[PDB]
């Protein structure tokens, strides 16, 4: 049949908060499904705790539930929405896992919910390691010498079999979660211990070593009629041994002969068929022995994956969209190919006339004591993608599109450093996130391709390419700016060289190369993505830049254009929130009659979706790249305020280069972004800020510090997420973190701010139209000032702040909006101490709190602010009064500490969270409990609690202890805490520190004695002393709080039921009058 | 610096780099969307008098090897690519592409906007062109030679590539593990097929042999009479270059076979010939079909298959004799891909069930043929 009749309503399982290994790919996936079905006359219901996603846009689906993704909770949704089918394949592991528990718990059965896309057996068939392995053998595919383990004793015996090194892979996990490479016995237990615990099925799949073989993936889609296609093939740059998610990869595969491809392809299909996937798309990964073509099957993912998003963006083939439709019985032949103007069927294999490159994005600098070597467990936080007609072209663009300060192959070591070959050696032998740059350094240093291959195992096909760019680079360095004739320059542009790299090499200014290009008439052409290698025409404008002959840009002369600049790869501190805003700005303006142009190169985004804007330039967000498009688009205006720090830093340069920047000005952005300038503004306004000073050098800083007084906060200019920020306690604390602060400061000063003890933190998002100021929302933080806003939980409305004081802040915001010339969105940060408002900072753009506030207030701020930026006032839009919802909304974050065990899971001024969840309640307590549960907290309503607090918290601890007692907890405390509690009349049970005796905390935590841990610290040394409670609490999965306010909140949550009642966003919004 | 230049009939120039032999090449220019299997493509006889342009920028990444030869030589008139890799990197590699091209004395160019070329051909249809590689290539001379090209329209190329003396093939298919197998002993082959050589790919033969046939290859012009005289268990009509139309001899003869109850199978040209022999009409397409991602529908089972295509001509559906029933169509342009005789035990496929290179999807088309054969044997 065609689309199914017995199914009207569908429940799409979202993936939750973004975490390492499980990110934006699904929002992209989820949102695709949602649109697919709805376009197909289906009632769509979807659940997702993440407020920053687009998918949770109320106008996206018929029923939107921003609820904790718990089977009990999901249960209640089913119960209330009476869904027909459930699509559990667009939410990663969270979704599969949930779909399966609903099933386990007979909830599906209970309500007649049909499981579509993929069945539960299929899923298990693939998700289960033993089972999978068994299928492989049955269909004659080869797999790596293994064994299954359900215990440690059993894992030991399989290890004593396969040998070291060996590869650990748990069942029902992904992102290499709970896995790794055991090179010895010691490593072996630690990894297995983790995997076994991590495993939903308490099962590990242990393999022998295939390290260094080639690694490949294929994306397949299968229909109900049995039709099967390879959507994309992928060849990894980094060899087997480095998770694909942490590897540089390219499409299509490059070094297989047709004969090997076919084998791989057949296998891919054989595998889907064997497992049971009939109505979707899956990813099949393989290992290939370069020496002999020997093929080995690594695994299968019975859902959409991160490669699907990449694969989709790479071919123009809408994987998730198609698959969704396929799950309701549509067949491939039935479905039309989007991009070719529905001229052809979706049943075909894409062919591309270019090279796609993806490089992962890391944040190791935020996790000091972490192991920064790449392995089988994912550590990256984002990814960039680039398109070029050649690999060289592709790769270089990606390098510059990553936003890590690279112009391409910038050098890591000096040529005249004796120890240089040794560092290179290491970096190559044992991959770090920095490998690619070291590989170039190796060529500069005198190592051969072979020499490099031996250390890296990276195919020479790639290597020679990098060596060739190096040689070209050395030529530029020799001949200099004089040698930059058109022929040569042209050749350089063709190999992907950026004006900026050429500039450093030629020891000139980037603006000089660009000028030279101008002279010569050396500008790129734009090609289009079309799924077929130009066999058919496309009416879509999805383009990439290249240096060739023919241009396919064909720009409108017709309308007024508006350019939106994207945020590039996701990263800690700048994530999905910024995509959501971009998408909305386009949606808005487009609706308003403007031609919308998107510039971005993050594949996992909805913004890089061809449906999204009128025009899409899949390009690096750089000055050079943007200038070129502008040159041809000749837009009405450009928005630089909705894509993070990037476009923010580019502003000045753009305007200076004639770009028509709309909304808040570049000077204005600089007033806010420059700490000294901000400091003045506050002064000129007669506002309150702490005791501070702006500094450029240590000695002076040291001197000034004496003045301000410790402790003090080091805050660089032009950063978000608290990059390089640190609380200093003395001189030497200062000298140690100063340079780093400067290094990221953007030729702008570093602020030295006196630390504000026992102060409440507040965030305020507002819109200014030059006429009026619209307050979006005031959010009070749970954690105090000192804990980064992005890592704090928060409430809307405020839950403890006086009206009087909030009103004081609303005014400061307005005063600031106006003085600073804000035009569109702004985010204000304050600290409340002693009934005194203090200004921390102003973010002259859309902030990460925007999506949440919008969701909480029912006001689409990104849309509104986008309109204001384009000319339409608040008055005109009729959005003039601040909304104060009837319910509470609480945001909670998810932290990656569990991916980086060697890290102290302490909170601070520098942001480290990767995602967030939203909790909505009748009370603050209800809101919090919901936030806490959706954040995947292990908190229990009973048990034994451990209390170990610092001096300052010695007063409120009693109240806290009391509260736990009234709840039925049993207390344990360490020495000092026990003393105070004793004095209050509370007699905890004494527990020995680690240096005190035995059993101690570690022992007791480790034994599972506790269900809650409240541990607060203060000072560098006292922190490093208590590190073990934190690390153990984490490892053992015990809920812990590191702030008293945090603990108090937890306490409250104890009086609520997160599973009690559920409410759609449509319904929340309707309750607003 | 070694130049090369490609000039199209329309005057359009592509300047690039020489990557093969020195000289000139003239033919009908075509684009191929295959991402892999460039060598197999090169050694495909149907490409004779054709200057092949590959859409996938990097061509030569895996080098070349003898097993990847579909014929004894390179048939392509010329080679047009975007980028010739620095190195070949594949365990199966024996000779880098450049070397191979030179050795085969193939004029080849690199570094041109293949995409722009593709769009042109797709937009304005096939064109003849000329590639000149050498010191100072003469753009006006190139144009001249291109312009002067006759045109594959009405060009019988089958006669030009066919075998001189008929021969026997008993060799099976390649394996990763074993590579190309050793020829089999005739006695190991149940069936006995007679194959017209219209410029056949080795993979057709191997796959046949693979299915239990012992082969006897005959020149295109061989008489049905001469044929029938060997008592073949089935006849087969290969792929090949040029217009199928002009091949009266083969037409004539096929007509003569369809009077008998022998099973017959035609691939590509053979398809066209048989359709011709059935009184159907053949057209020359705008740009044709050349790739390995072509969806084809088995109208009968309403099942889709990804196929390997290579054809500049096609059979007119709206002129099909009733005795002719459509088995297959292209999902890209709805063109006719497969036919079967209502009355006889004769059918054909427009694409290449044998792939090489390409998806294995349509290989069952062979099985039908084996059914038809064991049936005539029962008889
Ligand atoms: N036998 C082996 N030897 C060496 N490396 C291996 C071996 N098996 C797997 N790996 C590596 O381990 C990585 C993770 O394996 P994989 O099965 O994809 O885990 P996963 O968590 O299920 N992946 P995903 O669902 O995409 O997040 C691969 O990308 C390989 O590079
Ligand atoms: N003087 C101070 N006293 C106490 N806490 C402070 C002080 N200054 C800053 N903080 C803390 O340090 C955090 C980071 O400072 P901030 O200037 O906002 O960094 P940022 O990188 O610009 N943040 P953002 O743009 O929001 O991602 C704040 O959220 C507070 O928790
Ligand atoms: C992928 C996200 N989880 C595993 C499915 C761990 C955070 C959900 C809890
Ligand atoms: N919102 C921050 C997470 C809090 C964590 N449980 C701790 O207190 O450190
Ligand atoms: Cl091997
Ligand atoms: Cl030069
Ligand atoms: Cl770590
Ligand atoms: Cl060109
Ligand atoms: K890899
Ligand atoms: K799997
Ligand atoms: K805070
Ligand atoms: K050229
Ligand atoms: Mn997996
Ligand atoms: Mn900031
Ligand atoms: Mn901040």
């Amino acid at each position: 049949m065609p689309k199914r009749t017995d199914i009207k309503s569908i429940l799409i399982l979202g993936a939750g908060p973004i975490v390492i290994g499980q990110a934006c790919e699904f929002d992209y996936s989820g949102a695709q499904a949602c649109k697919a079905l709805r376009e197909e006359g289906y009632r769509v219901i979807l659940v997702n705790s993440n407020p920053a996603t687009i998918m949770t846009d109320p106008e996206m689906a018929d029923a939107t539930y921003i609820e904790p993704i718990h089977w009990e909770v999901v249960r209640k949704i089913i119960e209330k929405e009476r869904p027909d089918a459930v699509l559990p394949t667009m939410g990663g592991q969270t979704a599969l896992n949930c779909a399966l528990e609903l099933e386990r718990q007979g909830v599906l059965e209970e309500f007649g919910v049909t499981m579509i896309g993929a069945t539960a057996d299929a899923i298990d068939k693939a998700e289960d390691r033993r089972r999978f392995d068994v299928a492989m053998k049955k269909i004659g595919l080869e797999t790596a010498r293994s064994g299954i383990a359900h215990t440690m004793e059993e894992a030991l015996a399989v290890a004593a079999d396969v040998g070291f090194p060996c590869i650990i892979r748990p069942s029902f996990t992904m992102g290499g979660s709970g896995g790794g490479i055991a090179y010895n016995r010691e490593e072996f237990e630690e990894i297995c211990a983790r995997g076994l615990d991590l495993s939903p099925t308490k099962e590990l799949l242990i393999d022998e070593s295939l390290i260094g073989w080639k690694e490949y993936e294929m994306e397949v889609v299968r229909d109900k009629n049995d039709n099967c296609i390879i959507v994309c093939s992928i060849e990894n740059f980094d060899a087997m041994g480095i998770h694909t998610g942490d590897s540089i990869t390219v499409a299509p595969a490059q070094t297989l002969t047709d004969k090997e491809y076919q084998i791989m392809r057949n296998a891919s299909m054989a595998v889907l068929r064997e497992i049971g996937v009939e109505t979707g798309g899956s990813n099949v990964q393989f290992a290939v022995n370069p020496k002999n073509g020997r093929l080995i099957v690594i695994e299968m993912n019975p859902r959409v994956s991160r490669s699907s998003a990449l694969a989709s963006k790479a071919t123009g083939f809408p994987i998730a969209k198609v698959a969704a439709k396929l799950a309701v019985g549509y067949t491939l032949d039935e479905l039309m190919n989007d991009i070719t103007g529905g001229r052809t069927p979706a049943s075909f294999e894409p062919s591309i006339d270019y090279v796609v490159t993806k490089i992962p994005r890391f944040n190791f600098e935020k996790f000091a004591g972490a192991n920064d070597r790449l392995t089988t467990q994912m550590k990256s936080v984002g990814e960039v993608m680039a398109i070029g007609r050649t690999q060289q072209e592709s790769l270089q663009k990606a390098l510059r599109g990553l936003e890590v300060g690279a112009t391409g192959f910038d050098p890591k070591v000096s040529l005249d450093d004796p120890e240089a070959l040794t560092k290179i050696r290491r970096e190559l032998k044992d991959a770090g996130a920095d490998r690619i740059w070291y590989i170039a350094d190796a060529f500069r240093a005198g190592l051969s391709v072979d020499g490099v291959f031996n250390l890296t195992n990276i195919d020479r096909w790639f290597l020679v390419q990098i060596e060739e760019l190096v040689r070209l680079e050395e030529k530029v360095a020799e001949v200099g700016i004089t040698g930059l004739n058109a022929d040569f320059l042209r050749q350089l542009k063709r190999k992907g060289f950026a004006d900026a790299r050429l500039a450093k090499l030629a020891g000139v200014r980037e603006a000089e190369i660009r000028k030279l290009r101008d002279q010569y008439d050396l500008h790129p052409v734009y090609k289009r993505v079309d799924t077929c290698a130009a066999e058919f025409a496309t009416d879509t404008a999805y383009m990439y830049s290249t240096y060739e002959e023919e241009c396919e840009a064909n720009p409108s002369t017709d309308r007024e254009k508006i350019m939106v600049l994207g945020g590039g790869p996701n990263r800690i501190g700048q994530g999905i929130e910024f995509d959501y805003c971009c998408v909305h700005a386009s949606l808005a303006l487009r609706e308003d009659g403007y031609e919308t142009i998107m510039v971005n190169c993050n594949p996992e985004t909805v913004s890089t979706d061809y449906d999204t804007s009128d025009r899409l330039y899949f390009e690096p967000v750089t000055l050079e790249d943007v200038l070129e498009i502008v040159r041809i688009e000749k837009p009405k205006g450009v928005i630089v305020q909705y894509g993070g720090q990037t476009p923010l830093k580019l502003a000045r340069a753009l305007e200076a280069a004639g770009v028509p920047v709309i909304g808040t000005s570049p000077d204005a952005i600089d007033r806010a972004e420059d700490r000294e300038r901000f400091q003045h503004a506050v002064e000129r306004l007669k506002l309150k800020q702490p005791a501070n000073a702006t500094v450029t050098a240590i000695e002076m800083a040291v001197e000034k510090a004496k003045e301000i007084g410790y402790p003090l906060v080091v805050r660089p200019s032009y950063v978000l997420g608290g990059r390089a920020m640190e609380i200093v306690y003395d001189e030497a604390d200062l000298r140690r973190y100063f340079q780093t602060a400067v290094s990221v400061s953007n030729d702008a000063p570093v602020l030295l701010d006196h630390f504000l003890d026992d102060a409440v933190e507040v965030d305020v998002d507002a819109i200014c139209d030059g006429e009026m100021v619209l307050i979006g929302g005031i959010m009070e933080h749970i954690e105090q000032a000192g804990v980064h806003s992005g890592d704090s939980a928060c409430s809307l409305p405020a839950y403890t702040l006086s009206q009087e004081i909030q009103d004081v802040m609303r005014q400061q915001v307005q005063k600031l909006a106006f003085e600073l010339q804000v035009r569109g969105l702004m985010n204000v940060q304050f600290a409340v101490k002693n009934n005194e408002v203090y200004l921390i900072e102003v973010n002259p753009r859309a902030a990460r709190t925007v999506p949440f506030v919008s969701k909480a207030t029912g006001v689409p701020l990104a849309k509104v602010a986008a309109r204001v930026m384009a000319g339409k006032s608040l008055a005109e839009q009729g959005v003039t009064k601040e909304v104060i919802p009837p319910y509470y909304s609480v945001k909670e974050v998810v932290l990656p500490f569990n991916k980086f065990p060697g890290v102290d899971p302490l909170l601070g001024p520098e942001m480290r969270s990767t995602g967030e969840v939203m909790g909505v309640g009748r009370t603050f307590a209800e809101a919090f409990a919901k936030a806490q549960l959706g954040s995947n907290s292990t908190m229990k309503k009973h048990g034994r609690a451990l209390l170990s607090v610092r001096e300052g918290d010695k007063e409120r601890v009693v109240d806290l202890a009391a509260k736990l007692l009234k709840q039925g907890f049993e207390l344990d405390a360490t020495h000092g805490t026990a003393i105070v509690l004793g004095e209050a009349g509370i007699n905890p049970r004494l527990v020995n520190k680690v240096h005190e005796g035995r059993p101690h905390i570690q022992d007791r935590i480790k034994n599972g004695e506790y269900t809650y841990i409240i541990n607060t610290t203060s000072g560098r040394r006292a922190i490093e002393d208590s590190r073990v409670i934190r690390r153990s609490a984490l490892q053992y999965k015990v809920h812990y709080d590191t702030t008293l306010n945090g603990g108090f909140a937890t306490a409250m949550a104890l009086n609520a039921d997160a599973t009690e009642k559920v409410i759609s966003v449509q319904e929340m919004h309707a309750q607003i009058k | 610096i070694k130049s090369a230049l490609l000039v199209l009939e329309d005057g359009t120039q592509f300047h690039g780099r020489a990557i093969g032999a020195t000289g000139s090449a003239v033919g009908e220019v075509v684009f191929n969307t295959s991402m892999t299997g460039y060598q197999e493509i090169l050694t495909d006889p149907s490409y004779s008098r054709q200057i092949v342009t590959l859409t996938y920028p990097h061509i030569g990444n895996v080098g070349t090897n003898d097993a990847d030869e579909e014929s004894s030589q390179v048939h392509a008139q010329g080679l047009v690519i975007r980028d010739l890799p620095l190195i070949a990197s594949n365990f199966r590699n024996t000779e880098d592409l450049s070397s191979y091209l030179k050795r085969h004395n193939i004029v080849a160019i690199a570094d041109i906007d293949t995409r722009k070329l593709t769009r042109l051909l797709r937009e304005k249809g096939a064109q003849n062109g000329c590639i000149i590689a050498g010191d100072n290539p003469d753009a006006a001379l190139a144009l001249e030679k291109a312009r002067a090209f006759p045109g594959l329209n009405g060009m019988d190329l089958a006669k030009e590539v066919t075998t001189a003396e008929a021969y026997s093939w008993t060799q099976g298919s390649w394996t990763l593990t074993g590579g190309l197998p050793q020829a089999k002993k005739e006695d190991e082959l149940p069936f006995h097929v007679v194959a017209y050589d219209f410029g056949a790919k080795r993979n057709i033969l191997r796959m046949l042999v693979d299915r239990g046939c012992r082969l006897t290859i005959v020149p295109a012009q061989t008489s049905a009479e001469d044929v029938l005289k060997m008592n073949p268990d089935g006849i087969f009509l290969s792929n090949g270059p040029g217009d199928p139309a002009p091949c009266d001899y083969a037409i004539t003869a096929i007509q003569k076979f369809l009077e008998t109850d022998i099973p017959v199978f035609g691939i590509c040209l053979g398809h066209q010939l048989l359709a011709l022999a059935s009184g159907a009409k053949t057209v020359k397409m705008k740009f044709g079909h050349h790739g390995g991602n072509h969806p084809v529908k088995d109208v009968e089972k309403n099942v889709v298959m990804i196929t390997a295509q290579n054809h500049g001509f096609a059979v007119d559906e709206a002129t099909l004799p009733a005795n002719l029933r459509v088995t297959h169509k292209s999902l890209f342009d709805g063109t006719l891909q497969g036919i079967h005789r209502t009355d006889k035990p004769a059918f054909s496929f427009q694409g290449h069930p044998e792939a090489s290179p390409g998806p294995h999807d349509a290989a069952p088309l062979f099985d039908h043929f084996i059914e038809l054969i064991e049936q005539y044997r029962k008889t």
